[PDB]
């Protein structure tokens, strides 16, 4: 089972301890449910480089933004087969109005001690290069076919 | 030609109530042994295993092994039309693409017969390696439900501790943490409202309270529940159906 | 000057509960005979007919025929303030644009008096041709409620079959279909929890379960219910109010 | 080191249930006398005053006066995990920033211990001038709850009338108005289900039914309630906690 | 009682078995409630030829559309007194985003075996010219005034 | 405790008994809750003359409007410390679509017999110059600190 995705780390200047970053909350049901992660969008592998779905999702969490800084970073391979393309966006000011219900602009220390997925853990590593926490498992590992 | 007559129709109502909220669609294995049903939820994190031995039916007949795909939501809606004291009868002919359900009121004044359209989907088969569990815990079903309900207000994960003394339920969250310690009842006895621990190696496992709160929907089936654990091994929550079989839930633990 | 004293105030509470959800506003006909109320719902598909004979009141007085337009929602809110064991009294003076309701607690410790602002609207008068019904069905009120509730999960329309043997309730939907067959109880008898069929010509009519689920809100009024049908004739669901009158619902059937 | 053991843990559950919906966060004053809590709601329109004398505890100990800021919502969630028949124990060490709650099941089979994270905020202190009230009204707690609930359907304000005869509850709204007159029970007596009026000067005050409907959430504490009024003076709704203290609500009246 | 209405059959090219058509669902209460029909709008007989109400309703079920194909067909007389003006709209592509909750793009065979009102049955007849199903009754037929 | 606010009386021509005025409903909780008043907006005293918050609130209760008539009137001092700047807006026609749920366009007589706050009572007085009702109290008056 191959699953293609694409995420982006929206970065804001903020004040002290910057820069600030946006983070949405995963749904309360499914695999790795309840954890916080960067805005992502699922799509078929036939459309594995489309910016429309990402920019549309960012507008639902930030409103309109001048598409003049969407930068590609690399590829996040999460071990279904999850393939996630990592992008990056930097804003010169604050979000349009405020963070809608479900968003949290945490700092670098506020993000290094919260709760995210192991896939997103590798997403924040590629962003810094170019610049006890448990996770729910799956019964497929114990019940072979 | 498959026909199964069950005097206590409440059993079948409770069973669908215990699956509807966790599994939307599942395959029913019918054979001479009885009824078997195995299915994981969408997230592949939990699994349910239903076994209804044929000996527990008033009448049982199965001329051909059948694999029936059933919308559990639809089947629960239909079973809702049955009274707790009704005699339920399942019937499936050879060349019939539908399942027949006949509800018989006690005083024979009322007779209901239903027919759900039935479906079929490609589902994968698994296996449960019957192994030795390090610690088996037998406790009242209502108490286990209260525990899993209460700790859901504290946090979303529960740590089950095992030892020769007793079993500990812990959870942590934004407001604080809590520990529910159940002692090994040795001076109480009386009914099966007791707690017995059969412990070999100390077990320490963490689970998601969301899924456990779906399992306790099988509480009306049995007065007691058994929990089986091992070192880094899925949890076995077993609900005994009176001299007919059981309903087992499996739930994956976490590690870093 | 109109005054009516009713010892069992629960009757009046139940009646408004049986109209509120189906009719928002209706006209009350007061006279020497008693109280009469006829009104259709907005879709003109169903109609309710309330009759409360004056003999069923502890005290009754009516010096002038009155036509009171009443917001049934407002009147139910007011009747909510009455206890099941209260003595309710309705009073309407000659030159008063409001209806007075006096609730008297049993032990006389508490006395409540209300006054709803009352309204008036131009409403049309109809008539119900008292005809001969091909099949009259008398059955427990609770059972009829359960049937109409259960088949609402199967489909949105119900086909009522009539014959000398018994009465059949059928419905069909996306998940399948179901048939509820009620036999003519001849060996049960005992209380009025029996089913009696008085059948002349076989009747086969289809109705909407939505409206029928509004009718069964009159269940607390009577232990039993009677259903009257004919060939292409509205359905008569009759709820008997204890030696005071009745509450009849009329519902239009369909044809192509 | 503060430790307080309460055999009837239901008292503490009911108390948080009576504050949660009206006050989100409050300060707890602990001393040798017992427990005291005073806080207004956000609108400064109502105030609650809780007093739990130390003599009403099975065990009481307080080596230092403590001022504990507590999220009442969080504390009610934790108290939800306690059974009505549990022995609750509150414990607060000297250098501990958290409150310990230990729930002990009756048959000692189950022992739960919780720890809420606790908070602190700058809150202002007030005083209640213990004055002479013109009219004190003692009446069943359930009846007062029913009255305040019922008149909420008529209007959003209630006018409480006082006299030597009895007490009157009136309200007006879009649909009309209503008057609930409670007579001074002199021939009933029997249990404390009676109504006694101690009237000096006639009192006529108007209050908001919204806040009063938050006060009646303390109904399970006492079978009766007392209402105290004066000329242009806040209302005192007092709920007696069995030989332990009380729970008093204060509510500001209106004038033009 | 005179009641004026106006409907439109939004037609899409689709794929096999085309063309596809839009259909909304009537409310669960009232006369002929629960059945599916083409988008319609009620209006007073003083405004019995206004396109604003129809085009606004179509946007609520399809989003924005280039008003360059709204074609009139005829008059549907439904036996209250229901007078419905029948229009027609054809699109060159798919709807703006997707069918909102309540819409269903059925085929010609999928529409000839579903459930609609007897008034709409005469609406699909005029569209083809220029190119056991029961219905709830009314108690007015049995209780005269 | 200092609290800064700003209100506006949106006036419409209407028909007989004009002119008509807009009025929103206060929330069901808090001080003077449940009463009707002109649209107002709370703000810090550092931004005690900003039109954005008011015009944005008016759009939520009336939709878009040609900002070509927003006129200042005076200062309403309400005895916390409530400071409210009184504005005025007059429209040449009716609102954009209709009054959203929560608004009521009452007449001069319909407004002189409804229910409003004592602060708003002084707001309607300044509008006419340039051209038994009880209120909930506060326990701070009886329990000094």
């Amino acid at each position: 089972r191959e699953e293609y995705s694409a995420t982006c780390v929206v970065e804001q200047p903020g004040a002290i301890g910057g820069p600030l970053v946006l983070l949405v909350q995963r749904p309360d049901s499914g695999l790795l449910a309840g954890l916080w992660e960067f805005p992502s969008v699922t799509l078929e592998p036939s459309e594995q480089h489309q910016h429309k779905a990402l920019l549309q999702e960012l507008q639902r969490w930030c409103g309109p933004l001048p598409a003049i800084r969407l930068q590609h970073l690399g590829e996040v391979i999460h071990i279904i087969k999850l393939t996630y393309q990592v992008y990056s966006l930097a804003l010169d000011q604050a979000p349009a109005s405020t963070a809608p219900p479900g968003a949290r602009w945490l700092t670098w220390e506020e993000f290094c001690n919260a709760a995210v997925s192991t896939a997103m853990k590798k997403v924040f590593r590629m962003y810094e290069d170019h610049r006890p926490s448990l996770g729910q498992q799956v019964l497929d590992t114990f019940f072979q076919r | 030609m498959f026909e199964a007559r069950l005097v206590q129709g409440s059993i079948l109502k409770k069973v669908l109530e215990a699956l509807k909220d966790l599994i939307n669609e599942a395959c029913w294995d019918i054979s001479s042994s009885g009824v078997n049903l195995q299915s994981m939820d969408s997230s592949h994190v939990s699994l349910v295993q239903l076994t209804l031995r044929s000996e527990g039916f008033d009448t049982y007949r199965c001329d051909r092994n059948l694999a029936m795909g059933v919308n559990l939501t639809s089947m629960s809606k239909i079973l809702k039309c049955a009274g707790n004291e009704d005699i339920i009868t399942l019937r499936a002919e050879d060349n019939a693409d539908t399942l027949a359900l006949v509800f018989e009121a006690p005083n024979q004044e009322k007779v209901s017969d239903y027919e759900m359209k039935l479906m079929d989907l490609d589902v994968e088969q698994l296996g449960i390696p019957e192994q030795e569990y390090s610690c088996v815990v037998k406790m009242p079903s209502g108490e286990f439900a209260r525990i899993c309900r209460d700790l859901s207000h504290i946090g979303d994960a529960v740590v089950i501790s095992c030892a020769k003394d007793g079993v500990k339920f812990s959870a942590s969250g934004e407001l604080g943490n809590g520990n529910i310690k159940l002692s090994q009842t040795s001076n109480v006895d009386k009914e099966e409202e007791a707690v017995t621990i059969e412990m070999n190696e100390p077990v320490q496992l963490t689970f998601a309270l969301r899924y456990l709160n779906f399992f306790t929907k099988a509480t009306p089936l049995s007065s007691t529940v058994t929990l089986s654990m091992s070192a880094d091994v899925p949890l076995v929550v077993e609900y005994k159906i009176a001299d007919m079989g059981h309903l087992k839930y499996y739930l994956a633990p976490k590690i870093e």
